[PDB]
């Protein structure tokens, strides 16, 4: 590289500050709002729910071309918040992980495996001098054969965890602090309306079919599949009737 | 004032998005001596202005040999033209040992572009500082083009690089419309026309600072130095 | 952002790096590029500045070719543009290779957008500076037109324009009715918008370069016929 | 640029007081102060001496002093040595005066390097040992020692050198 | 069969095999393997393009004889099937004729052939009439067509 | 020379003793070759680029050749992390019976010998 | 500035800060280099050296100073080709970038016209030596100055490329003394110029004496035909009036001094 | 400030990091050798005596091969390297020619790797100054001195290390052809030579010589009282 | 409008605003703390003079090799740093013995000082990272008539007929300059050269702190010895 390292207790990944924090991984932590979206994932009973915010300014765009639902496996989903480039690079290396999982032991990787792998990954970017963090979290959906629907998450610090709802992007703390006043005190159709009206209160913008975008696992179908127009315009008229 | 920070590495976008390397390697063509090419429907020529650095000294070769049918003159630095001018002589070697075909002039123009492009983006290594006229015949006929530092090359008709060339670009736009319908011998008298006016008016163009590089269809790359340059030079007139 | 851009790989306190902002900045620094999508085509148009009479005609070309069915233009640094041009035509004629028949766009789209983002994360390269677009069409698939950004994203456009005045050319692009139009019409909408958002003072005096792929090409890139684009450019200069 | 930052012949020789005599019935020329003889393939002796030979005038261009004869038929020896077992053959015979007195010395394609006084090699080379052998001394004349060579010639059945302290002529 | 005379003031070479003409001054007949003659007449090309660029002169005729030697002996155990003839002018007006051997050792002389002992004449000097004369009748003598003299104005296509 | 390295023969190298030598000499090498060909030809140049990039960064930082080293990062990066083969329990290199000189080794991995 | 990998390297600073602030040995080793950089001001012509400043012992009325080879070339073949000069001193320097060399002449005619020749270059710790040698510290109320320079092209500022501008040309800069006018624009607003001249120029301001300083812009900077006649247009103010009487013999002189310039360097071609 | 990197040259054309080790160099022990018609001495003066030290593994004379010997100033540390990079190389050398080695040659040798670690920003020179004498092949005494730049000359007598201008003026002043006729008379010459500089002499020198086939032989204490009161008794 | 301080010539890859590689400068500036140096060719052979600058007698004279051997009928000459001199000499050596191995011919001063060059013009595993301090000169006889050239740091080589490389360049090419002539024997030449360094060294010229050497088109090189200089200062 013959670049050096930048002076000072911030400007470089490898510098500890004079009370051990690491200021390079919290700076890529603040570059997830630069999107300016939100995510939100609920898991039921039997079945698990993504729902994500979609912007589109211009009406120059095609919006068949502007997603934030990815397929990662037919029974694995992605849901990505951060910058579009680093999201899209980190899905095709999820696939690349899979595929040579699957090629290695004989059966589909699972989703807390796949989710171990991308955090070990993530880990060592940030012990070198050369390569810099990915500014974008996963959130990984999925059915187990025995222990039913599954949530996880991974950020650029490379800690991962599940979970039984969580949230990404910039109102985060708002939808936590809702999401843990709801399940403190669930069929199919009460997960997507759970996590719609926790978008909708959180975000006060009494949405649109337009404006999001769904995606489901269930166990009686485990392929993952992403909701039409028609059935988020019939949920949210559900919804408000 | 600014910008003190960003003009040291070739691989440092300045705010305003601007590398500065680039322009500044740019500038060290102009430290070296004109040359001008221009072209006909049948021949290709290549004029120099040689430069010695005393009376005891022999004037440094500008004109090149590449192939049978390519021929070179260079402006800038000497290190960046020798290491060129072993690529080229190495990839048209290699042609026409495989191939049995000459290396067509505008593949070989692309490989040299596409080599030249890498030392600007990666670090440890500077742009190479040497500006180049080619001269060709092949199928379509004779061609001239130009080359940049900063990789960029043009296929143009009549250039002349080198330090105060502007005098001879001009001459030339304007003189361009009567050149595809001459032969040689008025071809190098234009071409020395051109070139007289870089001097200042009280010099000459003698025959001791000229090299004049040659092509055609049934003729290959010649050289005239030193007393093989007179029948050329004769018909001129006065300034 | 001053002490957090001079690397690729250094991240400002509020999470942006700035290389990559000074490389989307570069881009500004050419001419303008637009280019429309129709009911049956695409259609592309440039502004080239003339720098002297001694270049021949069909020099500095900005409109390439990839293979018998894309085009491409670009707009910033040239030997960049070059070098993605080589790049889409080596992926294209491999995909070709491996699986035997033409190649989508979106799929190209995508490997060239990775191969340009692929440069933000090291510091021991420096990020491209050129963005270009790409077009196609095809009997089952239509018009199809993209978008390539120097920091690696890509998106699909009815209508784009790029370079030194982009948003006064999507201001009057804006006001068409693309999806009811056909080729015919959209080449001389295309030079009217050239013409009209080109600054006389600054630039000299420039050349138009003009282009489609569609249906009457039997989806084949191709250069405009010469009667066309005079009748265009007689048709802008009246109505300016 | 990215991709780029990753990466039938009868000879004999003896020595004494007085240099060094070699007679055949071919002889290489290696150096003006240094002969060989050649015995096997042409072109293994021709290449192999050619290249002892700029190797000795690189070592006498670099230490400016004349290389000395046990130096160069080791280096021969160890030069011939690393292709053993590849079908190789020669046999050749170093003769020089360089200080301490003249040298002479054989080497072979198998490994052999044998420092003696008297040395002949090929057919019918026995009868000419022999006779040397009975007409050998230290001390004689160099008239004395040419009849001798002749003589031993004649009972093996002409080329004829001698080697003095300032180089090497050929008499017949 | 390949038939090379050298002269007093020019290089008489004649074939019925291939000949080549390297420069002015030389010509190589090659004969065997067609391959191995192919590659050898490649290289042989190359190699003297890079020494005139590199010294700005053109070869000798004993230059081309050693490179050539250097050559062939580079890969000695995996031999060429070839046998290589060279005849020319070589320095100052005297004919050379050089012989080669599939492992790369060369000696000089006058008179040297490939077709059993060729008819060697004893005896007959031998002007270029009377060489070529000789060159033609030997093969019809024998029973059993192209000649390219080399002298200082040039080279000739004569032919039977 | 000739006393740095001896007991060599020129034409006991050019033919190999045994089926499997080479063959797991250079394993790694072939299985990367494959990894990246199926991985070129599936998604495009970029991803055996970074891979490279990043095993290159990696490799960077070890200890001094005349001393043994752990790779770790490397093998995170590879996967070996969970996998243990013949060449981790079979003669070990940490208790090698043959070592050299510090200066010469170090000299020798840039190259200047 | 990274020897290996992962150095940590801190960026410069262009104020020059960087020296910070921090034995008898270390006051001899800086009493010693001050000793090695000493301006001293020698008479040449026989005798060791001299006691009072050069102006202060004699009176003057014109001076004229040459500052690099073009400008010394423009007076020697212009001005010296006519008339008697007799030199007085010359300066004795020692810098990284050195070793006429400073030496001082005037018109045997007229005493008080004074002219000067500097062809070296004088660091940025020997100016204010430089001025205190030759002017002192007691000026004279009527003297005329005028300094002659030359600049590379590149170190203008303009709105377009700096490869667009007709160079050579000259700009001036001038003390609010200075009743006459100038034959060439003045210098533009964000241009400065430092080191030698600045400094006559500063001194020559501060303390209320006319002065003057010429710029000129060349593409070339060795001596070059085009740079040394881009001077021509000062040779017809009232500076240099009486000092000029032939031109011919000038433009030969300047052809033969072109002719035998110096030995060259082998890195352009 | 131009002197922070080994690979910079100064505007005035000067590289500093070679003239610093020098300067290393120049703090040394005071080292003096003299070749003489048939013999060689060297000879080296102790620093502190350090009474509970044992003198035998702190030594500055070492011996190359059976007609080889080296003498050193500077750092202690990087002379141990060089001097084992020079006893393989006479082996490795004998092995090619079977002709033991010259004192040029295994001079060149030292020097040339020397040189090898003033060509990049990565590795620091070698801090060391080396005075080589022997007998060749032919009988003649040879002495030679290398620098850490990687030059090296050859001389008839000379010092290096701390206080070694006025050991050579003494040396230029003394040296002649009556004071090296015999070996009594050389290492006489050498002992003052050490003295000049030294103090109280007979306990703060060491010295060393070798003859022609005669391999090297240390003097001891004894001697060199013997030969320091035969210089006191003559005025 | 402020003054700031901007560096540019800290780095061997840095352009300063108008070209202008200052590191490549320095290095060229490095030679003139070298020795004068002085050839010019004629019709009937080349000379090469240089002096030796001793710096005290205790040095051997024949150690200090200012003019060496390429070949039988090529000399060279040193300016600049030894060291790097001698591992261009080794390449000028092995280069002309490979060549005559290989084609049975003598290569040409230009062939073999283009083949030099080659080296020297490549920097920035074993290429060094900084340019070469050192001026070559080479000389001799060939096919055509006596040839002479030049090479300096940058790495590029220049015909020529009368150079003069060291510390008083610039005196002594005046000199030549105004001494020179078209054609001359070697008697002329010889006292001119000889005039023009006693003239430039400070020290008064004896026969021992010179060195000369010639190659005529019949002979090949050879090395004026002792007697020599002597008749040739007496005259």
């Amino acid at each position: 590289m013959s670049r050096g390292s930048s002076a000072g207790f911030d400007r470089h990944i490898t510098i500890f500050s004079p009370e051990g924090r690491l200021y390079q991984v919290e700076y890529a932590f603040k570059a997830i709002n630069q999107g300016g979206l939100t995510s939100v994932a609920v898991r039921g009973k039997d079945c698990a729910v993504i729902v994500t915010q979609k912007k589109v300014p211009d009406k120059l765009l095609d919006s068949s071309t502007v997603t934030h639902l990815f397929k990662i496996t037919e029974n694995i989903g992605c849901v990505m918040t951060g910058m579009t480039a680093d999201s899209r690079s980190q899905v095709q290396r999820a696939r690349y992980e899979a595929a040579n999982w699957k090629y290695k032991y004989g059966y589909e990787i699972p989703v807390d495996m796949l989710c171990k792998r991308i955090a070990d990954i993530s880990q060592v970017y940030t012990q070198n001098a050369e390569m810099r963090p990915l500014g974008c979290c996963m959130i990984l959906i999925g059915i187990d054969e025995e222990q039913g629907p599954q949530v996880y998450k991974c950020d650029p610090a490379g800690y991962y965890c599940g979970f039984k709802a969580t949230a990404a992007g910039v109102k985060q703390t708002e939808s936590t602090s809702f999401l843990e006043k709801k399940v403190k005190k669930w069929t199919f159709e009460q997960t997507v309306e759970t996590a719609i009206t926790c978008l909708s209160t959180v975000l006060s913008i009494d949405f649109k079919p337009s404006e999001i975008e769904v995606g489901v696992v269930t166990v009686e179908n485990p392929k993952f599949r992403i909701l039409t127009e028609a059935e988020i315009d019939a949920h949210l008229v559900a919804l408000a009737e | 004032m600014f910008r003190n920070q960003y003009d040291n590495d070739v691989t440092v976008w300045s705010p305003q998005g601007r590398i500065h390397q680039i322009e500044y390697a740019m500038e060290a063509v102009k430290q070296g001596s004109a040359t001008v090419g221009l072209k006909s429907k049948t021949h290709a020529v290549l004029v120099a202005l040689k430069r010695a650095q005393s009376e005891l000294a022999a004037h440094q070769k500008k004109i090149l040999h590449v192939d049978n049918h390519i021929g070179i003159s260079i402006a800038g630095l000497t290190a960046d033209a020798r290491l060129l001018c072993n690529f080229m002589r190495q990839e048209c070697l290699d042609s026409r040992f495989v191939f049995d075909r000459p290396l067509p002039v505008s593949r070989l123009v692309s490989l040299i572009g596409s080599k030249t492009q890498i030392p600007t983006q990666r670090y440890g290594r500077r742009p190479y500082g040497v500006g180049l006229l080619i001269a060709g015949y092949d199928d379509m006929g004779p061609h001239i083009f130009q080359t940049c530092p900063s990789a960029n090359y043009f296929d143009c008709r009549a250039m002349s690089i080198g330090a105060r060339s502007q005098s001879a670009r001009t001459y030339l736009e304007r003189h361009m419309s009567e050149f595809m319908e001459c032969n040689l011998n008025e071809l190098v008298k234009h071409g020395l026309r051109a070139l007289r006016e870089t001097l200042p008016a009280e010099q000459d163009l003698t025959t001791k600072n000229v090299s004049i590089g040659i092509v055609g269809k049934d003729l290959e790359f010649t050289i005239y130095d030193d007393d093989d340059v007179s029948p050329f030079l004769e018909g001129l007139e006065e300034r | 952002g001053t002490g957090y851009d001079l690397s690729a790989s250094t991240f400002s306190p509020d999470g942006r790096v700035f290389q990559v902002e000074y490389a989307m900045k570069a881009v500004e620094n050419s001419s303008t590029a637009i280019g429309i999508r129709c009911k049956d085509g695409v259609v592309f148009g440039v502004e080239k500045l003339v720098l002297s009479k001694l270049y021949e005609e069909g020099s500095n070309k900005r409109l390439f070719n990839v293979d018998r069915h894309v085009g491409m233009a670009v707009a910033g640094l040239l030997a960049d543009a070059r070098s993605l041009a080589d790049i889409a035509r080596e992926e294209a004629s491999n995909f070709r290779s491996n699986f035997g028949y033409n190649i989508p766009l979106k799929h190209l789209a995508d490997r060239v957008a990775m191969y340009v983002h692929a440069y933000t994360l090291y510091s021991a390269v420096r990020p491209f500076g050129c963005s270009f677009m790409l077009g196609s069409y095809s009997v089952n698939d239509g018009a199809q037109l993209y978008m390539i950004d120097p920091s690696g994203v890509s998106y699909g456009y009815w209508g784009c324009a790029i370079g030194k005045a982009r948003q006064a050319a999507k201001t009057e692009i804006e006001k068409l009715q693309m999806k009811e139009m056909t080729c015919r019409d959209i080449v001389k909408e295309v030079a009217k918008i050239i013409y009209i958002v080109h600054d006389e003072v600054k630039d000299k005096a420039f050349e138009l370069e003009l282009s489609w792929v569609g249906e009457l090409t039997n989806g084949r890139h191709e250069i405009v016929p010469k009667d066309i684009r005079e009748e265009a450019e007689k048709y802008a200069k009246e109505s300016l | 640029a990215l991709a780029s930052v990753l990466e039938g012949t009868t000879t004999l020789a003896f020595k004494f007081r007085h240099g060094v005599i070699v007679a055949a019935d071919k002889v290489i020329e290696i150096n003006p102060y240094l002969l060989g003889t050649m015995a096997g393939g042409a072109a293994d002796c021709s290449f192999w001496e050619r290249l002892l030979a700029r190797q000795c005038r690189i070592y006498e261009l670099r230490n400016k002093e004349r290389i000395s004869v046990a130096a160069a038929s080791k280096l021969l020896a160890n030069m011939v040595y690393q292709y053993k077992g590849m079908g190789l053959s020669m046999g050749t015979m170093i003769c020089g005066w360089d200080k301490r007195g003249p040298g002479l010395y054989y080497v072979d394609s198998e490994g052999n390097r044998i420092s003696g006084a008297t040395f002949s090699v090929g057919s019918g080379s026995v009868y000419a040992y022999g006779v040397m052998d009975r007409g050998y001394s230290y001390d004689l004349e160099v008239e004395q020692a040419y009849d001798l060579a002749r003589r031993a010639i004649y009972q093996a059945t002409v080329n004829l050198y001698h080697v003095r302290e300032d180089g090497w002529i050929r008499v017949s | 069969t390949i038939l090379a005379i050298a002269g007093e003031d020019f290089a008489i070479v004649a074939s019925d095999p291939k000949c080549y003409k390297l420069t002015d001054k030389t010509v190589i007949g090659c004969s065997g393997f067609h391959g191995d003659c192919l590659t050898l007449t490649k290289i042989i090309e190359a190699r003297l393009k890079m020494y005139k660029h590199s010294n700005n002169k053109a070869m000798t005729t004993g230059a081309i004889a050693a490179m050539l030697s250097t050559i062939l002996y580079s890969r000695r155990f995996f031999p060429y099937y070839v046998y290589n003839i060279i005849g020319g002018l070589d320095e100052e007006g005297k004919g050379a004729v050089y012989s080669f051997d599939p492992v790369g050792s060369y000696q000089r002389d006058s008179f040297k052939a490939g077709s059993a002992m060729l008819q060697p004449l004893l005896d007959n000097p031998l002007s270029l009439d009377r060489a070529m004369r000789l060159v033609k009748d030997v093969f019809i003598s024998a029973a059993e067509l192209r000649i390219c003299i080399v002298t200082k104005e040039g080279i000739r296509e004569e032919t039977v | 020379d000739l006393l740095r390295k001896g007991f060599s023969c020129v034409k006991n190298e050019l033919l190999p003793s045994h089926p499997l030598e080479l063959s797991e000499k250079n394993f790694q090498l072939n299985q990367d070759k494959m990894n990246f060909s199926t991985l070129r030809n599936i998604q495009g140049l970029f991803a055996p680029l970074k891979l490279q990039m990043e095993f290159k960064a990696v490799q960077q930082v070890q200890r001094l050749p005349f001393l043994s080293s752990s790779n770790l990062s490397l093998d995170v990066l590879r996967g070996n992390d969970e996998t243990i083969g013949f060449e981790d329990i079979l003669n070990d290199p940490s208790q090698s019976e043959v070592m050299g000189e510090p200066h010469l080794m170090v000299e020798y991995k840039l190259g200047l010998l | 500035a990274a020897t290996f990998f992962g150095e940590v390297v801190k960026a410069p600073c262009r104020a020059g800060t960087e020296d910070e602030e921090e034995t008898p040995e270390d006051r001899e080793v800086r009493l010693q280099l001050a000793r090695k950089r000493e301006v001293r001001l020698l008479r040449r012509q026989t005798k060791t050296s001299l006691e009072v400043s050069l102006l202060e012992k004699y009176p003057c009325s014109k001076f004229i100073i040459a500052i690099g080879n073009n400008a010394v070339a423009f007076l020697s073949s212009f001005v010296m080709n006519s008339g008697v000069w007799e030199e007085v001193g010359c300066a004795k320097l020692w810098n990284e970038w050195c070793r006429a060399f400073c030496v001082f002449y005037h018109l045997k005619s007229n005493p008080s016209v004074f002219l000067c020749q500097c062809s070296c270059y004088v660091a940025e710790d020997q100016q204010y030596q430089w001025l205190e040698k030759v002017f002192g510290s007691c000026p004279r109320k009527n003297m005329q100055i005028t300094i002659l320079t030359c600049r590379h092209v590149t170190d203008y500022k303009t709105s377009e490329s700096t490869g667009s501008l007709p160079s050579p040309f000259l700009r001036a800069l001038k003390t609010q003394n200075f009743k006459d006018s100038a034959c060439c624009p003045l210098l533009e607003q964000p241009n400065i110029v430092h080191d030698l001249p600045a400094a006559v120029l500063s001194y020559c301001q501060v303390w209320k004496i006319p002065a003057i300083l010429y710029l000129c812009y060349t593409d070339v900077m060795k001596l070059d035909l085009i740079t040394v006649e881009a001077f021509k247009p000062i040779l017809s103010t009232r500076s240099l009036k009486g000092l000029v009487k032939n031109i011919p013999q000038s433009t030969e002189i300047l052809k033969k001094l072109m002719t035998t310039n110096e030995i060259q360097s082998n890195i352009y071609t | 400030s131009y002197d922070r990197a080994i690979t910079v040259f100064s505007p005035d054309g000067h590289l500093f990091q070679v003239e610093y080790a020098q300067e290393a160099v120049k703090k040394g022990s005071t080292a003096v050798g003299v070749r003489g018609r048939d013999i060689v001495v060297l000879g080296v003066e102790k620093k502190s005596v350090a009474k509970l030290q044992d003198e035998r593994t702190v030594r500055k004379i070492c011996a190359l091969d059976d007609n080889v010997c080296m003498a050193f100033a500077g750092l202690t540390a990087d002379a141990r390297i060089v001097i084992n990079r020079a006893r393989v190389e006479c082996q490795s050398h004998r092995l090619t020619v079977e002709d033991p080695v010259t004192v040029e040659y295994i001079t060149r040798y030292i020097a040339s790797l020397k040189q090898r670690y003033t060509q990049s920003n990565g590795r620091r020179p070698f801090g060391i100054s080396a005075l080589i004498v022997g007998f060749d092949f032919d009988g003649t005494p040879r002495l030679y001195q290398t620098d850490p730049s990687g030059t090296y000359h050859a001389w008839k007598a000379n010092a290096i290390g701390r206080g070694a201008k006025s050991v050579r003026e003494f040396l230029e002043k003394n040296y002649t052809d009556e004071a090296i006729e015999t070996d009594d008379l050389t290492i006489k010459l050498v002992i003052k030579a050490l003295l000049e500089v030294v103090q109280s002499g007979g306990k703060n020198i060491e010295l060393a010589v070798m003859r022609r086939d005669q391999s090297l032989k240390i003097l001891n204490p004894e001697e060199i009282e013997k030969y320091v009161a035969e210089i006191e008794k003559e005025k | 409008m402020f003054l700031t301080r901007s560096e540019y010539d800290r780095g061997v890859n840095t352009f300063s605003p108008e070209g202008r590689l200052f590191q490549v400068e320095y290095a060229i500036e490095a030679i003139k703390l070298g020795s004068t140096a002085i050839g010019i060719q004629t019709s009937e052979g080349v000379c090469l003079a240089v002096e030796k600058r001793i710096t005290s007698p205790l040095m051997e004279p024949s150690s200090i090799e200012k003019i060496v051997e390429i070949d039988a009928h090529i000399g060279c000459a040193m300016s600049g740093l030894i060291a790097d001199a001698k591992t261009l000499i080794d390449k000028a050596r092995v280069e002309t013995q490979n060549h005559w191995f290989t084609y049975n011919e003598t290569m040409t001063v230009e062939s073999v000082t283009q083949a030099v060059s080659n080296l020297a013009l490549q920097f920035g595993p074993g290429a060094m990272s900084r340019p070469f301090g050192v001026a070559l000169l080479f000389g001799g006889v060939d096919e055509k008539g006596p040839q002479l050239f030049h090479m300096d740091p940058s790495g590029t080589f220049v015909q020529c007929d009368a150079r003069a490389i060291g510390s008083a360049s610039e005196g002594a090419q005046s000199s030549l300059q105004e001494v020179y002539h078209k054609s001359m024997t070697l008697k002329e030449a010889i006292k001119s050269s000889l005039i023009i360094l006693k003239q430039v060294m400070e020290e008064k010229l004896n026969a021992t702190n010179i060195e000369l050497a010639t190659v005529q088109p019949g002979q090949n090189f050879h090395m004026f010895t002792k007697e020599e200089l002597e008749e040739v200062i007496k005259d």
